[PDB]
């Protein structure tokens, strides 16, 4: 249901990120583990402290996954086919956790992009993140 | 908090519930309707087909134990957090179970009680049981950190 | 997505309903108002007591809406196009309430179909009811 | 339940918060990101464009009021059930507002606070604010 205005806002907002994707992904992950501790059950025996290379490593992976999703906004189901299969049959993360990570991504973008986080871009990014979560949960059942 | 009439209606129905067989039905239907909850039972065998889940013997054993602790919580409806305090710490610190699975299991159990009792599972009885499964799910997630 | 086994199970399950759809819709609504009283905010001047013609009238409308969805399972976005517009731009019902009605519909079906509410049909109906909610909420934003 | 270090950092951030401007910004963004929440504010006027929503005078004049229970919960930390015993009856027995919209506003308020404060809205500061918006929303929905 992504509108052409949404694609323009998401591309412009994520375009300002650029090389800061790996740092923003690690920040949004730490925000999720702190605000929603129930999400930590999916990363057992992981180093979840601040400045952890384990957290910073996975933060770049999710960021590169979102970077590929923005470039393939019109081909999102086929671009995230490897991740949708992994999250559905291997990780089996409950779909309620996707809303928690999507919310922390919006908070990270708002805190880091003060000029680009307009109410129009805010609504566009929330719809885009909801579409990515729906794609990653489409192959669950 | 439940009213005496609500506590009596929930207790009366449980007096007719066979914890052994019903436990294996709720856990089985939970793994079938929501297949992402199978990540904790890889050692149980094969759970690819519904008949395999409802036919798994290890699933029926865990279902009786799960609903067995649920049966003990019904006798202490005024203190579910303290009753499930030890189980909440184990599911979190040792089992790493997502507390959302407690809400999915509560939804399945309401459907199992309706499928087994039929017209006896009246809308007022369901509303009384909706608060029970919500309290047990929150009590089992209270000790999560 | 809905699998051919799901379409077969939902068609077989709803086929046993038949002329009891209008009565079952009023039961699932009463179960929703009793179990989740927050849903009553969307029917402010409805008579919600037992045996209310307003509940049985709207219960048949929702049942007839689901009946049309089963016959057009492969074309559900088209069949519910008129209803998605009403719930999105006129009713503005929060999408979290659709999961409550879908759950109460499953409870009503289980209580009335003892020989047919198999775990396979249970999983098939939950996916189908989740698809009805997704279609009715697609035009929200 | 919040720690004294959590309550101290949250109250310190709220001291620099303009309840008038932040309330009108959070209430307006909620109507833009979640347009189905406009059912209760049909009398507010032009809600078609995001610029018309943020610039709507009735939106800003009521944003300072909607943020009250968040400001009220920031003083009566915990025991919010007795604190929110009359505001629920207003939004329930009179306007019949879905309590889920209160949860959306809490998450929107977190985004507004992060956008207003930037790095000052640290992940620990956000986590403490999430407990506040979760307790207030659950207390407001307990009387429904
Ligand atoms: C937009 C949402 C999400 C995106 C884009 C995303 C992306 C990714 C990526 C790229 C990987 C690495 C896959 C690989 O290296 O093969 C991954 C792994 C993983 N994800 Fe996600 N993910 C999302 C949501 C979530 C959420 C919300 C959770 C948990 C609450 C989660 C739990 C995991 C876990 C446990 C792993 C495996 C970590 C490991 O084994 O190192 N994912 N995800
Ligand atoms: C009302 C809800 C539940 C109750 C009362 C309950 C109760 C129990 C009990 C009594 C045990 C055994 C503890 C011991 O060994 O002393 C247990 C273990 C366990 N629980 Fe639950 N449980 C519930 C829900 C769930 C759900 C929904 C899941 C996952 C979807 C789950 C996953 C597990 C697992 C994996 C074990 C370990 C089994 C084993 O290794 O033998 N529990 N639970
Ligand atoms: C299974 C999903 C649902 C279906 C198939 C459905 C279908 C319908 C239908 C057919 C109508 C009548 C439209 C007309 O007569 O013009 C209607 C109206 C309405 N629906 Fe739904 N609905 C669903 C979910 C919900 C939910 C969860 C709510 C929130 C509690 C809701 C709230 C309403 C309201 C308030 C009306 C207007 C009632 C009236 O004015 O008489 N709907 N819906
Ligand atoms: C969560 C804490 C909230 C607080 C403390 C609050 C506060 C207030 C106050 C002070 C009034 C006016 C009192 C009066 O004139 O009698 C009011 C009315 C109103 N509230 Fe809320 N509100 C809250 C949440 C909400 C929510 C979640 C909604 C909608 C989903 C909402 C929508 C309205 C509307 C439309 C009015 C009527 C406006 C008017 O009559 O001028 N409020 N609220």
């Amino acid at each position: 249901v992504l509108s052409p205005a949404d694609k323009t806002n998401v591309k412009a907002a994520w375009g300002k990120v650029g090389a800061h994707a790996g740092e923003y992904g690690a920040e949004a992950l730490e925000r999720m583990f702190l605000s929603f501790p129930t999400t930590k059950t999916y990363f057992p025996h992981f180093d979840l402290s601040h400045g952890s290379a384990q957290v910073k490593g996975h933060g770049k992976k999710v960021a590169d996954a979102l970077t590929n999703a923005v470039a393939h906004v019109d081909d999102m189901p086929n671009a995230l086919s490897a991740l949708s299969d992994l999250h559905a049959h291997k990780l089996r993360v409950d779909p309620v956790n996707f809303k928690l990570l999507s919310h922390c991504l919006l908070v990270t973008l708002a805190a880091h992009l003060p000029a680009e986080f307009t109410p129009a871009v805010h609504a566009s990014l929330d719809k885009f993140l909801a579409s990515v979560s729906t794609v990653l949960t489409s192959k669950y059942r | 908090h439940l009213t005496p009439a609500e506590k009596s209606a929930v207790t009366a129905l449980w007096g007719k519930v066979n914890v052994d067989e019903v436990g294996g039905e709720a856990l089985g239907r939970l793994l079938v309707v929501y297949p992402w909850t199978q990540r904790f039972f890889e050692s149980f065998g094969d759970l690819s087909t519904p008949d395999a889940v409802m036919g798994n013997p290890k699933v029926k054993a865990h279902g009786k134990k799960v609903l067995g602790a649920f049966s003990d919580g019904l006798a202490h409806l005024d203190n579910l957090k303290g009753t499930f305090a030890t189980l909440s710490e184990l599911h979190c610190d040792k089992l790493h179970v997502d507390p959302e699975n407690f809400r999915l299991l509560g939804n399945v159990l309401v459907c199992v009680l309706a499928h087994h009792f039929g017209k006896e599972f009246t809308p007022p009885v369901q509303a009384a049981y909706q608060k029970v499964v919500a309290g047990v799910a929150n009590a089992l997630a209270h000790k999560y950190h």
